[PDB]
RNA sequence: CCGA
RNA sequence: CGAGAGGUACUUUUCUUUUCUUUCUUCUUCGG
């Protein structure tokens, strides 16, 4: 994806390997004129997904999916049944522990498992 | 067939939300289901054992054990930067570089070396390729790679994969490799299986298909299968749980 | 009688506090009322059927109460019902005189054999409010903008004494407090329903000593230093293990004790 | 009754619809992620991600789904705000006669004749959004979705998401009647 | 008398869920657990504390002299590095701190592990052995 | 029926102990310290409650009780909620500040008949 | 003070 | 007699108790 331009000819250059010099060099298609690389790097892309450009907003795409809820629980601060759990980490801990956020909107209280 | 026409002019022609229907589609897609055909969606509804509840939180732990083992997570949603290195027996001139930081392997719950496996697994089972005359591809897990380009991530690791050849130059050419081995096992799921859309965890109070005598339940969505197999016959191999 | 903070049992839902407030202070004298709160189970948009007024004194109290049970309060064609709380809204005590305004604390301890007194540090217009009711007396200390309260118990103090400042007997300008155990401290820290009629939007926390020198760790005795003690020895004679004798002391300067460890009460080895 | 019980019933209803917008704001963060941010941790951002009005709007807009979640976070935080007219309106009021004896209209309709009109949304993926403003002001911004792409990188399809603070009878802005139009063209 | 919640650690809403508040007084206690007092020329360092001190919000102190630190009083009860919890790190370093009466030392060559057995009934895990062990009859005599 | 005998789940850390989580643990021990009210939560909702320690609040009370009891053991604090206080006290306490009520079972009729005794 |  | 136009004609057609929690800082239980 890198390119590169010509020193006289000033036009695109292609990546070429020399098989009797073990080597990585830029040769220009339409002038004699073999360049000498940098870096080894012919090809660099950070990957994004976003293939569908202009429609991902009409349709529900679900790039970041909801938090389930369960209701075969008690909060403590507030005696509502609806709560929603997910899985973290905690800011030391090895492993993966269960959290609990409650569904009222006037309790705004949060425990772990 | 009265007293069903007399509920279908009452209703509301117009659908809630986007996700949503209207109750008056609602009815009609219940009525006119008999299509035998159309859209591939074949929508699951999987349900959860009773020996699950001997645990604390023992339903929650199961769908998610469930929603982390059957849904479907590509390799491209794990990767950041992709880059092709010329790193020169060594038999190959393009070696493809994958870099993955070292904390969405531990948010999805994955490691290095599985990843790798679950490469190989996939390289090994699916001839949708194109030839390239490939005899051998070996995936080489490296936590610190020399490739001397852009040193801004000090704590990732890094995915070289690297295409053996016959003995020739016929597979050394940058174009191909740019534009079907990259996209190949960038499409390729480290996490589940291919035919699984999506998988969400709804809570239900009065369900389908009821018990002997309010619970969780796991809804999965799978791809139409182009063959003859049937989806739910695809779903059943749920073979490890 | 303990208290004066009233309970009325059905207040409108379609009212503001200055709605009540004005409708007590047309039927009672003027700006009789020290606090008036309703609560509210949303935040700042849903008062509930009862709220809770805190008089000035105990005559405009049993007044109230007299007009409630007589049936003499009709509020927007509501007949208001008194009752009594549970706590008051603000703990003051209810009494023109037990309420110190900008008197002199200072702490310390005796230093010779004789009674006299060293003082480490000196608090200039602070407030002294003696609570009967809940047992136990506060202070309020401003420093470097903020207050500290410090709240002294009846079961901490051992020997109150009447101390004179100037010499001279008659002029008891002073009021020597032993504490046992040690006090309690807080801190200041940083509104249509309530009056409150003062600065009272805050919250008590426990915090450690605020002083710079850390006097007050190893302060247990205190010296209550009034403008003039006159006919405050019938409020004092309330105190606990009163000894009923004039005594004079000696003012010593005790600055040298001045240390910035956590572990205050600790000799210079 | 008076002049008195009007404003202090405007007042409530002033603040319940900014509580009901803290509420979706709050429902608005149950979502892969911010899984970091709902445990019980040390969050860096905890009072950089809650003074985010308007990005939350945004972003409740662009997506299907979290309109989906904040339109029934709405609704059933709206449930104590329609329940106001049996607080000040009287019993002999013709419409609250009318509600309670079931012969025609609700509570629903008598919140949106005196109080609120309330949730305006629609159904169908359009090319704009509302500002959350509809005054004056928000329909000059030029970095407003009620224009098109705001440029947070453009925007091609909006969910339609907005409150409205006026009632049917102290009178309608026009952004609120274009807003009240959108949402009733259907 | 005993320091109840609301003297340390207050709550306040801050944000859109509460959150507990750290006072002057938890830095306190925290400044004296770590750093230590300094009483005479001496100054006490964490040692451990047992089962009972944890209720009843005791600790042990040690001071760190000439012949022995408080490091080393520590590594002289054991290695407590194959533990990866915060609690029962804490709970094993108070275990060797009961009102005992000591009696003869056994020789490390004086070992006999015997393999335990457990139960599984309807997935719930149990065990017979959780303390348990054997002694011979001039053994109790001794 | 018998109840449940498995605790919380244990919590690992990824590296070592730096001696201060240990001061953490021990300071955080004094807050969320339930420990002393779920047993009179139980005996008082026994008291006050027909068909005493079988309904609902007294399994969650004895569940509270076995995670309270494993608080020295594993870092999982007991939670007390609301809305299970009893805020009255029976005839067998010494909690003579509180607005307590005379107790009907057998408590109170054990504490009387000493009462009896003593006089 | 110590042991569930 | 067929085509093109405009018009009458689905009106709220299902929101639920309107009484749901802040009077808070309070003894773990057993045996040496
Ligand atoms: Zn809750
Ligand atoms: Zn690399």
């Amino acid at each position: 994806s890198t390119m590169k331009f010509c020193r006289e000819c000033n036009n695109i250059l292609y990546p070429k390997e020399d098989k009797e010099q073990k080597i990585l060099l830029y040769a220009c298609r339409n002038c004699d004129h073999q360049e000498v690389a940098d870096n080894s790097c012919v090809y660099r892309n950070e990957v994004h997904h976003s293939v569908s450009e202009r429609t991902q907003i009409l349709t529900d795409v679900a790039s970041d999916p909801t938090l389930p809820r369960t209701k075969a629980v008690r909060c403590s601060k507030c005696q509502h049944r609806e709560a929603v759990f997910f899985q973290a980490t905690a800011r030391g801990e090895e492993g993966m522990t269960l959290f609990f956020v409650c569904c009222n909107p006037n309790c705004g209280h949060r425990w772990r498992e | 067939a009265c007293a069903l026409s007399e509920a279908a002019y009452s209703a509301l022609d117009q659908p809630i939300s986007l996700l949503e229907t209207s109750p008056l589609l609602n009815l009609k897609n219940v009525l006119e289901c008999g299509s035998k055909k159309g859209q591939r969606e074949q929508t699951m509804s999987l349900y959860l054992s009773e020996y699950l509840s001997k645990k604390k939180h023992g339903f929650e732990y199961g769908s998610l054990e469930i929603k982390n083992h059957l849904e479907k997570l590509s390799f491209s949603e794990i990767v950041s930067t992709s880059m092709i290195i010329f790193s020169p027996v060594p038999l190959s001139p393009w070696v493809c570089h994958f870099h993955i930081s070292e904390k969405v392997l531990k948010r999805k719950q994955l490691s290095a070396e599985s990843v790798v496996s679950s490469l190989n697994e996939q390289y090994k089972s699916r001839n949708r390729e194109l030839k390239l005359d490939i005899v051998d591809l070996d995936i080489q897990n490296t936590n610190h790679c020399s490739s001397d380009d852009q040193a801004m991530k000090d704590d990732n690791v890094c995915i070289t994969v690297t295409v053996v050849e016959a003995s020739k130059h016929s597979v050394l050419e940058l174009d191909a490799i740019r534009l079907v081995l990259i996209p190949f096992l960038l499409d390729s799921p480290v996490k589940g299986d291919q035919g699984i859309k999506k998988v969400n965890i709804l809570w239900t109070d009065r369900p389908k298909a009821p018990k002997r005598n309010g619970e969780l339940y796991l809804k999965v969505t799978m791809y139409g299968d182009r063959g003859k197999r049937n989806c739910w016959t695809a779903l059943l191999e749920c073979l490890p749980i | 009688t303990n208290r004066s903070t009233v309970k009325i049992s059905n207040v409108p839902q379609t009212i503001v506090a200055d709605e009540l407030l004005r409708f007590l202070e047309l039927h009672l004298g003027e700006d009789t009322v020290f606090a008036l709160e309703i609560p509210t189970t949303r935040d700042n948009w849903k008062p509930r059927d009862f709220a809770r007024v805190q008089f000035t004194t105990l005559e405009v109290k049993s007044r109230a109460q007299l007009l409630s049970s007589q049936s003499k309060l009709l509020f927007k064609t509501h007949n208001l019902r008194l009752s009594e709380a549970y706590d008051d809204i603000i703990p003051r005590p209810v009494d023109p005189r037990k309420r110190l305004d900008d008197i002199v604390l200072t702490v310390g301890f005796p230093e010779s054999d004789e009674k006299r007194f060293c003082a480490l540090e000196k608090w200039d217009g602070v407030r002294c409010w003696i609570l009967t009711e809940k047992r136990r007396v506060e202070f309020w200390v401003w420093e470097s903008g903020d207050c500290y309260k410090i709240e002294v118990r009846f079961e901490d103090i051992i020997e109150t004494l009447s101390c004179c400042v100037n010499g001279d007997a008659s002029e008891i300008d002073a009021f020597l407090l032993k504490l046992k155990y040690g006090p309690k401290v807080f801190k200041r820290v940083t509104d249509r329903y309530r009056f409150c009629k003062e600065d009272f939007d805050f919250m008590w926390i426990r915090t450690t000593d605020f002083s710079g020198s850390k006097s007050i760790g190893t302060s247990t005795c205190f010296c209550l230093e009034v403008h003039n003690g006159s006919t405050m020895l019938d409020i004092f004679s309330g105190l606990p293990y009163y000894r009923e004798d004039t005594l004079s002391l000696t003012y010593v300067d005790g600055k040298t004790f001045a240390s910035a460890a956590q572990i205050v009460p600790l000799l210079n080895a | 009754s008076d002049l008195q019980s009007r404003k202090n019933l405007t007042e409530e209803i002033s603040y319940g619809l900014r509580e009901a917008e803290q509420v979706c704001n709050k429902q608005q963060l149950m979502v892969e992620s911010w899984r970091d941010f709902l445990a019980v941790n040390g969050e860096d951002k905890e009072e950089d991600s809650v003074s985010d009005l308007a990005r939350f709007c945004y972003e409740r807009q662009k997506s299907a789904t979290l309109s989906e979640l904040a339109v029934s976070a709405f609704k059933d935080a709206y449930r104590d705000v329609q329940a106001l007219a049996y607080r000040y309106g009287d019993q002999s009021n013709s419409f609250l006669i009318m509600s309670k004896a079931g012969s025609k209209g609700n509570i629903g309709k008598l919140v949106q004749h005196s109080m609120c009109i309330g949730l305006q949304n629609s159904a169908v993926s359009l090319s704009f959004g509302f500002p959350r403003e509809l005054t004056c002001a928000a329909w000059n911004d030029p970095n407003s979705p009620l224009r098109g792409a705001k440029g947070k990188t453009t925007t091609e399809s909006y969910v339609p998401y907005g409150v409205i603070e006026n009632s049917f009878l102290t009178g309608l802005n026009p952004l609120e009647s274009f807003v009240h139009s959108v949402t009733s063209r259907d | 008398s005993k320091l109840p919640a609301n003297a340390l650690s207050v709550n306040s809403k801050e944000g859109y869920f509460v959150k507990p508040s750290r006072t002057n007084i938890y830095n306190r206690v925290l400044s004296i657990l770590g750093e230590g007092i300094t009483v005479g020329p001496k100054r006490f360092e964490f040692l451990a504390f047992s089962a009972s001190q944890l209720r009843g919000n005791s600790v042990w102190m040690f001071a760190s002299n000439e012949k022995v630190k408080a490091e080393d009083i520590r590594e002289w009860m054991g290695c407590f590095r194959k533990i990866r919890s915060i609690s029962k790190c804490a709970a094993r370093m108070g275990q060797l701190f009961s009102a005992s009466r000591q009696t003869l030392i056994v020789r490390a060559q004086d070992v006999e592990q015997i393999p335990d057995i457990e139960v599984t009934t309807d997935g719930a895990d149990y065990c017979f052995s959780d303390g348990i062990g054997k002694i011979s009859l001039a053994f109790a005599k001794q | 029926p018998p109840m449940d005998y498995a605790g919380s789940r244990p919590r690992l850390m990824d590296h070592d102990v730096t001696l201060e989580e240990i001061h953490k643990f021990f300071v955080d021990y004094m807050i969320s310290d339930t420990l002393g009210v779920i047993s009179t939560a139980h005996l008082v909702h026994a008291d006050r409650d027909p068909e005493k320690a079988r309904s609902q609040k007294c399994l969650e009370l004895a569940n509270l009780h076995s995670r309270a009891v494993d608080f020295a053991k594993t870092g999982a604090p007991a939670e007390m909620p609301y809305a299970l206080k009893p805020r009255e006290f029976p005839d067998f306490l010494e909690r003579f500040e509180k607005p307590t009520y005379i107790s009907e079972s057998v408590f109170g009729k054990l504490y009387r008949a000493v009462k009896s005794s003593l006089a």
